[PDB]
């Protein structure tokens, strides 16, 4: 079989949206910070035995162009909502991204995965339990990742595809 | 001008001369911000714009540059320290040629700046406008063609020389 999924990566600035995406697409970790305006990637993968093309939209961690950010969300089928485990503000921003996604998709049931990135670092400020509790209240998966070590990278994207597939079954 | 300094950038494309852009710096209305840009253009403090890159060029919007510390679009510093406060918002982003400070939120001016190639009114009250292109807008228009939707440039656009004009 073959399907195709539009995935959109969102979250506050500097949390690792691009580093996660580049690990998935290019299998390397970028230590330099290259701020995003917008980037798009395509990758063929096999998830649960079902082949699919992932169209990934890597968005900027912006708060000013929310109106422009709405078109991204309209066509996206699933959303990776990323915060960094050493950036409490980025975690506090998550509910804003979820409210935005729900508004644009006109639904309370939108495929999404909460990603806590940078789990390799020793400077944690957000507790795993805090993130697990938030994800539970939304009814969505929570995945801890490190773009640096590649821990959880495939898991985050593949879990998002599973969430889309589950949503399409309803 | 009898009051406002004029500075110039000699722009290069992969090291080859493209042309000169000169700027009027509005020291009459935005003195601290204009003085920072003037001094960074002459290099008189021991650091400044000479050699740095226009790292983000988006056609229809702006050309942004000025990171001479990290050389990657995240850095920069002012003559007053790493950052300085937003001086005023008297002037607005009214059209092509406006020179304004890049920032990462309130009171984070360093050295990065942008040159508008269109009216960018949504930046009013968030970026400090402090100058305008005097001569060489055709050179800015030429630089704009090396940009792309996401700001990445197809050739390296640098400030090969800069300074203050009489
Ligand atoms: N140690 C560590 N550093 C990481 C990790 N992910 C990203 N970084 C670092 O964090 C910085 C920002 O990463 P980046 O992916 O550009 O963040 P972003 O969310 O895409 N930022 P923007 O919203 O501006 O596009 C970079 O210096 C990058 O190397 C991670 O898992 N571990
Ligand atoms: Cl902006
Ligand atoms: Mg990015």
């Amino acid at each position: 079989s073959m399907t195709e999924y539009k995935l959109v990566v969102v979250g506050a600035d500097g949390v690792g949206k691009s580093a996660l995406t580049i690990q998935l697409i290019q299998n390397h970790f970028v230590d330099e910070y290259d701020p995003t305006i917008e980037d798009s990637y395509r990758k063929q993968v096999v998830i649960d035995g079902e082949t699919c093309l992932l169209d990934i939209l890597d968005t900027a961690g912006q708060e000013e162009y929310s109106a422009m950010r709405d078109q991204y969300m309209r066509t996206g089928e699933g959303f990776l909502c990323v915060f960094a485990i050493n950036n409490t503000k980025s975690f506090e921003d998550i509910h804003h991204y979820r409210e935005q996604i729900k508004r644009v998709k006109d639904s309370e049931d939108v495929p999404m995965v909460l990603v806590g990135n940078k789990c390799d670092l020793p400077s944690r400020t957000v507790d795993t339990k805090q993130a697990q509790d938030l994800a539970r209240s939304y009814g969505i998966p929570f995945i801890e990742t490190s773009a640096k070590t590649r821990q959880g990278v495939d898991d985050a994207f593949y879990t998002l595809v599973r969430e889309i597939r589950k949503h399409k079954e309803k | 001008s009898m009051v406002n300094p004029t500075v110039f950038f000699d722009i290069a494309v992969d090291g080859e001369p493209l042309g000169r852009v000169s700027f009027e710096l509005f020291a009459d209305k935005v003195p601290k911000t204009a003085e920072n840009f003037r001094a960074l253009s002459t290099g008189e403090k021991g650091f400044g714009y000479k050699g740095s890159c226009f790292h983000r060029i988006i056609p229809g919007f702006m050309c942004q540059g000025g990171d001479f510390t990290r050389h990657n679009g995240t850095g920069g510093k002012s003559i007053y320290g790493e950052k300085f406060e937003d001086e005023n918002f008297i002037l607005k982003h009214t059209g092509p040629g406006i020179l304004s400070m890049a920032n990462a939120g309130p009171n984070t001016n360093g050295s990065q700046f942008f040159i508008c190639t269109a009216k960018t009114e949504w930046l009013d009250g968030k970026h400090v406008v402090f100058g305008k292109v005097k001569e060489g807008m055709n050179i800015v228009e030429a630089m704009e063609r090396f940009g792309s939707r996401n700001g990445k440039t197809s050739k390296k656009i640098t400030i090969a020389d800069c300074g203050q004009l009489e």
